[PDB]
């Protein structure tokens, strides 16, 4: 097989176009991402077009956390209600704006001090579920030791998730950055994958972006691909980026990467 | 007119210092964070350096860290870097440039410097020599042999800017006596070699060399 | 620090066509990348809102997407003075890094380069060194041979040649190899030829000079 009919079938595969999102901010909640809050996907075509316009941030292992979601094929997500006893909750910013509003990532919540107090948080989460929790948590980078004080009366904040298997501490640099959406902050993305019978544990002293609940890992049969090809109606049984392909010739030199029954390369 | 005019550059002894100068006009220069930026002949671009619009904000890249220093002075307009403990790889094209902030969001360096060249090395300066390539189908090409210089670089003009069509300027080639050597020439109509005169003006900034030879048949 | 691999690192692109350059991330960042255009001779300019863009008009011809790990640099329509050193830089933390940067070359019918030679001035001659430049002009695609010969004898090691940047208007290329030897060493000889291999030419051609 050489020629490709230019556009990706809807059929028989279960595709989510992703237009102006990533898969990661569908995952954290950017606003103009939230009509992908809980989508099932057996392939999740990514968009060169996609830009973020919430809170600037990075994610350290950015490969393999967009290789956990693609795989579940879900972004569905279940509130949990943790006791943030003492500080202040759903900080929002005006580099993410939602309904005309200062706003913030939909799955994150962002804590403040309270009554310039903000004490060591201890939290413990028991995943007494059948399945992997994926909790999707973060630290603020403030620009100034000014900037760290207003917001959290801590000048050296100190966070810690840990897990019976797993630890993760993470310290905030504190620095000037450029200016995104006129902040001057950014902000760490982190992970943690929490099994049935083991209980998720936080740490925080300082600079918490606290998860709000898990998303579902489920078997990972869906995957993500990287593709500016438009979503047709058709079926194919074979897709790649460059278009979905018949799969009746033992083998093609379209494009190495594909998902689902094709030929061999 | 917006504008980024850089001076400070030479030749310099490995272990010697070197201030550059980064004079801006035409802006604001009181409410824009300044940059410098270096290529290393055969490398790419390299961040050095970096100073906020008020002041005493500063970070440096690891290659120079400890060595350079950088300074602003809004009263006269103008960015500074104190280059100290230089060595060969410090040999590049400084650049001086601006962030642009527009709104709120950073957007890249839209006004960059025109380019300054600091050379680290144990060699002294030396000016070339200006030889004359003459012409001999129907169309004759002539140029200038500008042979036997150190450090880089040359500017050769023909005319004193008035022919530009027609001209190319050779890069350099550093010959087995370890300076440099290059051509500039010039293609012109065969009939005009009588009734129109060609003078080539090299200029080699490092040894104060300016010369105007002339190129007859 | 946050570092960046450029892809790909030589390009070349006929006219009139869309070609698009790649950057990729150690880590994944929300923020865009910033691109620059570099001429040989020039400062770098930024690309992605050149001028007055962003004030002015909105209209422009180059396109920079991308979110995460890989980014992207698109020309939607390839012109002839888009010739340059592209780089690609990442601003979401200090250190600021670029790549290792994407040589566009503009590509051209095949054209046949003029061959001139010149022998060495008078007033070199006094100084004890001869040098015979030859000049290939305006010439395409860049692979030429020179080839010097001395008294038809072949000569290697005593030759040195650069090329110009391609224009910026007929995507063209010019050569100059020049031989060196010395006074004595010139004067004992009197056929200097200057042979040149080339694409766009069906034989190789010959410029010469006596004495
Ligand atoms: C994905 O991103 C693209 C690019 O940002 C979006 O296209 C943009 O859509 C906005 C509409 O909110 C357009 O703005 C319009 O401007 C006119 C002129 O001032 C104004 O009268 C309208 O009221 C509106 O504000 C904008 O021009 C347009 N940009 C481009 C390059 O097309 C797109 O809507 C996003 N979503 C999707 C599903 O594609
Ligand atoms: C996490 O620590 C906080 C305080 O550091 C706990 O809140 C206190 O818990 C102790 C132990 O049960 C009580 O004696 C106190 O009355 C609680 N309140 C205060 C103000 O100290 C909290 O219970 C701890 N987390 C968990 C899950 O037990
Ligand atoms: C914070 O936000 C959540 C969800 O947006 C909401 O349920 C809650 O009432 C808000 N306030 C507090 C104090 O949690």
């Amino acid at each position: 097989q050489n020629s490709s009919i230019g556009e990706i079938c809807d059929s028989p595969h279960q595709i989510l176009d992703g237009e102006n999102c990533t898969l990661i901010d569908a995952l954290l909640g950017d606003p103009q991402c939230d009509g992908f809050q809980n989508k099932k996907w057996d392939l999740f075509v990514e968009r060169s077009k996609a830009y973020s316009n919430c809170y600037p941030y990075d994610v350290p292992d950015y490969a393999s956390l967009r290789s956990l979601v693609a795989s579940s094929g879900t972004l569905e997500f279940n509130n949990e209600s943790f006791n943030w006893n003492g500080v202040t909750q759903n900080g929002t910013s005006s580099a993410c704006i939602r309904r005309s509003n200062n706003s913030f990532f939909s799955r994150l919540n962002w804590l403040t001090h309270l009554n310039f107090k903000y004490p060591a948080l201890n939290v413990t989460m028991p995943n007494n579920e059948q399945f992997d929790k994926l909790y999707i948590w973060g630290v603020h980078h403030p620009v100034t030791d000014k900037d760290q004080i207003f917001l959290y009366a801590q000048p050296s904040g100190r966070i810690t998730v840990s897990t019976k298997r797993s630890q993760q501490a993470v310290i905030p640099n504190i620095g000037f950055r450029p200016r995104i959406r006129n902040i001057p902050s950014r902000i760490s993305i982190y992970w943690t994958i929490v099994k049935p019978g083991d209980i998720l544990l936080i740490n925080s002293t300082g600079n918490l972006i606290a998860p709000r609940g898990y998303f579902k890992i489920r078997s990972g049969k869906s995957s993500i691909m990287r593709s500016d090809a438009p979503i047709g109606k058709c079926k194919s049984e074979c897709i790649t980026p460059n278009g979905s392909i018949p799969n009746d010739k033992p083998f093609q030199n379209v494009n190495r990467i594909t998902y689902g029954a094709c030929p061999r390369y | 007119e917006v504008q980024l005019v850089e001076s400070g550059g030479g030749l310099v002894q490995p272990g010697g210092s070197l201030r550059l100068s980064c004079e801006a006009s035409g802006f604001t220069f009181s409410n824009y964070e300044m940059n410098w930026v270096r290529q290393a002949p055969g490398k790419g671009l390299e961040w050095l350096s970096y100073i906020r619009s008020s002041g005493t904000v500063t970070s440096y890249a690891d290659s120079v860290k400890g060595r350079f220093t950088i300074s602003r002075d809004n009263a006269k307009n103008s960015l500074y870097l104190q280059m100290n403990s230089l060595r060969a790889e410090d040999t590049a094209v400084y650049y001086c440039a601006r962030d642009l902030v527009y709104t709120g969001s950073y957007y890249g360096m839209d006004v960059w410097g025109q380019g300054t060249r600091v050379t680290v090395s144990g060699a002294s300066t030396k000016g070339p020599s200006v030889f004359p390539l003459a012409p001999s189908g129907g169309t004759a090409a002539l140029g200038c042999l500008v042979k036997d210089y150190f450090p880089e670089p040359v500017t050769v003009s023909w005319n004193s800017g008035a022919l530009t069509s027609g001209v190319h300027t050779f890069p350099a080639v550093l010959q087995s006596s370890g300076l440099y050597s290059l051509s500039s020439v010039v293609t012109v109509p065969s009939s005009s070699l009588g009734t129109q005169t060609y003078i080539c003006n090299v200029n080699h900034k490092p040894s104060n060399t300016k010369v105007d030879k002339r190129v007859e048949p | 620090a946050i570092q960046l691999t450029q892809s790909p690192s030589s390009l070349s692109a006929s006219v009139g066509d869309r070609v698009t350059i790649t950057c990729r991330t150690s880590q994944g960042i929300s923020t865009p990348l910033a691109w620059y255009q570099h001429k040989p001779g020039k400062s770098p300019k930024l690309l992605i809102h050149d001028a007055f863009s962003l004030e002015s008009g909105v209209p422009s011809r180059f396109s920079g997407s991308g979110s995460g790990t890989d980014f992207s640099l698109t020309i939607s329509s390839v012109q002839p003075e888009d010739f340059a050193t592209y780089y690609c830089q990442q601003f979401y933390d200090y250190p600021i890094t670029f790549g290792q940067g994407t040589r566009l070359e503009i590509r051209r019918t095949v054209a046949a380069p003029s061959v001139f030679i010149f022998p060495p001035s008078d007033e070199q001659l006094k100084s004890g060194t001869a040098s015979v430049v030859c000049l290939l002009n305006n010439f395409y695609p860049r692979e030429a041979k020179v080839q010097w010969k001395v008294d038809n004898a072949l000569q290697s090691g005593n030759s040195q040649e650069s090329v110009t940047e391609q224009d910026s208007k007929d995507s063209t290329y010019s050569l100059s190899s020049t031989l060196t030897l010395s006074k004595a060493d010139y004067e004992k000889h009197k056929v200097y030829a200057c042979e040149v291999t080339h694409q766009g030419l069906s034989s190789p051609v010959t410029k010469s000079f006596n004495r």
